[PDB]
């Protein structure tokens, strides 16, 4: 019920990623987990995302990549550790 | 030959404290504080409840520095022999910093026998409802859950202390704490740093 | 009705301090200013004849910060790929501290062109005592220590809103965000990887 | 010639142990370092002296252990790697 959203920038804030998606239509933004390095408290890029309605997470699979937030393009996934491991290993640039 | 006479040094170029004998200072047991969190778990339960019609915590510790042997000592409260906090707390909603925080020294510690705040040390933003705590606000972070702030906390030349029965006010010499975060965690080990802008007086 | 306005606070409880773009901020060249010593071990050599001569070695040290994605970044001369060090260096005998980083300053910063450039130094934010002709540094001096090798200061220089510097030749500038450098020994060293904390007490504003 | 001089507190500094061999009248040390914990700076409690005087090594050898410095009888010996081990099983 829930998806990855990556490719975001470091300074991509919890706030201004939902900025993105209200303006879809979707308006069910259930919590906002950003994926972080303990030591210095780095956003990974990805952050996991929850939503209740399991349409608008369509809304977004599709609609998400082709905006851009701070000139990168989103890649919603849904959830899976072969994504997470997707995500993990791009955080290594 | 005549010599001039030394211009003001500006307070944020130079800061001078007074330090005095750690033999100065004693305590006088008193009555035993709990925490208000009962758990490891309660705590965040209780910091996102409040979060929500509160807001952001923000806490307040003194560093309360006394010296020997011509070394800086901190003074922590242990419990058990691996658990060492600063004397401070949670503010209450709109309370001043500096005010809050003699209400919480003077309420963990103080004379019952019948403070002075000038100096900010640090700040410390914790931003889920985690563990980890960071000097800084990393740069996705927007509403950080808990704000820290430190102050160094100018002791009077003589001083009568209330530790509460569970605890022991023990007196931590700088090379305690430095580069020692498994001891004493991030904050407090990092005090020897945030204390040598200090230029200090052994009385 | 009215907004009242929020006094100022004293100085020793919260410095605010004006960051700015790094964008705002322009390099350029100059000549390739290379080190006074050189190879490892010969440094300590100088130090105990200094150490002798003129006595206890005295280093300054400024931390220049801009703010990018609103979070500071300290200005680092890298040299190679994996040294990198604050702009500074030691003073000449019976000299003020300040008058002598600003001398660093423009000595290892300098605009070419035109030197009518002033640095705004009025913060001190830590020290470091070198207590043997060795490495190992700690900022404070060990009791069992009566004349220590070298003492370092470090000061905070405010930048102006834009102001054009210059690198020497030798040298890249970088801007290193405070994350980079939190607990980050190896990379920085003990000094400039404690700098996020010595920071941390600044009010920060970023235009 | 050099040698240990250790058992001694972790704020015993240097001038002051240097004071303590001017009372057995020498002033020959010629140089001191100490042993300290690289992690914190902190005295592991000994030291090697440089001392340039064979004659009066005797005096340090023979005597001062019997000097009470901030409470303790410095411990002298030569310099030898199987001397070393016994000071740093003092840290501990």
């Amino acid at each position: 019920i829930a998806l990855y959203i990556g490719n975001l920038t470091w300074w991509t804030t919890d706030e201004d990623l939902t900025e993105a998606v209200h303006s879809l239509g979707v308006n069910d933004i259930l919590e906002i987990k950003f994926f972080e390095n303990r030591a210095n408290g780095q956003s990974k890029g990805f952050a996991l995302v929850g939503v209740g309605s399991e349409a608008s997470s369509k809304k977004l699979m599709d609609l998400l990549p082709k905006r851009e937030l701070h000139g990168q393009n989103p890649v919603v996934t849904p959830v899976n550790k072969q994504f997470l491991s997707q995500f993990e290993m791009q955080s290594r640039k | 030959g005549n010599k001039y006479i030394q211009q003001t040094k500006p307070l944020t170029l130079e800061r001078t404290i007074n330090l005095y004998p750690l033999t100065n200072y004693t305590f006088g047991t008193k009555e035993p504080l709990y925490e208000k969190d009962s758990s490891v778990a309660a705590r965040f339960q209780r910091m996102r409840e409040e979060f929500d019609k509160i807001g952001m915590r923000r806490t307040v510790e003194g560093v309360l520095i006394v010296h020997e042997h011509r070394l800086p000592h901190v003074l922590l409260l242990q419990l058990g022999t691996t658990f060492f906090k600063l004397p401070g707390g949670e503010l209450n909603p709109g309370e001043d910093e500096v005010e809050g925080l003699k209400r919480l020294m003077t309420e963990i510690l103080g004379r019952q026998d019948g403070w002075v705040i000038d100096d900010c040390i640090g700040n410390w933003w914790r931003p889920n409802f985690e563990p980890p705590q960071y000097p800084y606000i990393p740069a996705h972070i927007t509403k950080p859950k808990e704000h820290k702030k430190l102050f160094l906390v100018q002791l009077q030349e003589k001083a009568l202390f209330a530790v509460p029965k569970n605890y022991k006010l023990v007196a931590a010499p700088l090379f305690e704490l430095y580069d020692n975060a498994p001891g004493y965690g991030p904050i407090i080990s990092s005090l020897p740093q945030l204390l040598s802008r200090f230029n200090f007086i052994y009385n």
